[PDB]
């Protein structure tokens, strides 16, 4: 269309893109934790119950 | 009635007062939506404020606004424009919301 | 602009970029060379605080524009009903504690 | 011009690809490393156990 | 030519210009417009009669947009 306009959406529209991926980053990252965090404390509790 | 009256004078008025905040705040949240639309990547600018006496619009307006107009496009150029809604085509609704044809800028009613 | 009719003033808020200019004379920018533009030198031109506000989407810019612009009008609409049965209350024979010093500050800068 | 649309449109589509296929198989890898370095802690635990 | 899911359609040369310029504020302009004129056209349907039209072409990354 006009050449501002173009230039500020074009860009615009991908920065929301990728901030939506930062929101995804976050997501996984976090869920991946946590699930780290209990498989741990779940394997780890039922180890030490076998063992003594 | 008297006490009625006598108290929920001064609760009306400080609930008045207290609202008015953010009853132009959404406002303001308003022309920075149609700002983050209209120019986008730096979501902030001067968005202008304009205090001057009353009852001169007419001769206080036209040529800034229609040369921010002229600035804020490059292909329409026509003689007719606001913001009005009318039920009688496509045509004639002249917001960013719903239909428009020619309306560059972004601005309200604003008064207390 | 305004609404109301009284012993005070109107106001507007406009977007600006930082792109754009203040076309009236060349070899300038937006902040300068917009003082006394608007006639009469009386005036006084200023900016609104407020800064971004994080978002994922513009599908959720519309989305939030269109339900805010609802409850804005209808609150519009909620404190024009009130004014009115503020004066039905008829503190003064006239409208009462509007215009005045707003929160018991005058009400020119009360709101810039 | 239609490599400039092709590279174009591809590429609109691909950063939503890249940014999600991001989003997956960082955590599918993260929980298989997960899976291996909980087998190896807990292993390595058992032993130091067992040794008393 | 050009500037998953997309979206090309015609309306009747009648009142094309209007969603083209409606587009071009409400959507931002945020979509490339690119309409054709429509070599020989045919009879319209509901009166069964003759019209012309036009074929924007209209591309996108965002989604919601298009049920708009």
């Amino acid at each position: 269309l006009t050449p501002n306009q173009v230039n500020d959406e074009l860009n615009k529209m991908q920065a929301f893109i990728r901030k939506e991926a930062e929101e995804k980053a976050k997501e996984i990252q976090l869920k991946a934790d946590q699930e780290y965090e209990i498989e741990k404390t779940n394997i780890v509790r039922n180890e030490t119950n076998n063992i003594d | 009635e008297q006490s009625l009256r006598v108290q929920l004078v001064r609760l009306a008025k400080t609930a008045y007062v207290d609202v008015f905040i953010n009853w132009f705040h959404i406002k303001a949240l308003r022309v920075y939506v149609e700002s983050v639309l209209r120019y986008g990547l730096p979501p902030h600018f001067n968005i202008k404020i304009i205090a001057v006496p009353p009852k001169n619009l007419s001769k206080c307006k036209s040529e800034l606004i229609d040369a921010f107009g002229f600035l804020g496009g490059n292909a329409f150029m026509k003689d007719k424009k606001g913001k009005i809604n009318k039920q009688d085509t496509s045509l004639h609704q002249y917001a960013s919301l719903v239909d428009t044809e020619y309306e560059p800028f972004v601005m309200y009613i604003i008064n207390l | 602009m305004a609404t109301a009719l009284y012993t005070a003033n109107d106001f507007i808020l406009i977007s600006l970029p930082q792109n754009a200019q203040p076309v009236t004379a060349p070899g300038s920018k937006t902040d300068s060379w917009f003082n006394e533009t608007l006639i009469g030198g009386r005036a006084f031109v200023s900016d609104f605080k407020i800064p971004e506000f994080k978002i994922g989407s513009l599908d959720t810019l519309i989305v939030e524009s269109e339900e805010l612009s609802k409850v804005d009008n209808q609150i519009g609409a909620s404190i024009g009903k009130i004014i009115e049965i503020l004066q039905g209350l008829n503190e003064t024979s006239t409208n009462a504690y509007r215009t005045l010093p707003i929160n018991n500050m005058p009400v020119p800068e009360y709101l810039e | 011009s239609q490599k400039n649309g092709i590279a174009t449109l591809l590429q609109a589509e691909k950063e939503a690809h890249e940014i999600v296929s991001k989003a997956r198989k960082y955590r599918q890898d993260k929980l298989k490393q997960a899976k291996t370095d909980a087998a190896k802690e807990i292993d390595s635990y058992k032993i130091q156990k067992d040794k008393e | 030519e050009f500037f998953v899911n997309y979206v090309t359609g015609v309306i009747a040369r009648d009142k094309v210009a209007t969603l083209e310029q409606i587009l071009w504020r409400v959507l931002r302009g945020n979509l490339f417009f690119k309409t054709v004129e429509i070599e020989q056209p045919v009879y319209d349907v509901k009166t069964r009669e003759y019209k012309h039209k036009n074929a924007f072409i209209v591309f996108s990354h965002g989604d919601l947009i298009i049920k708009r």
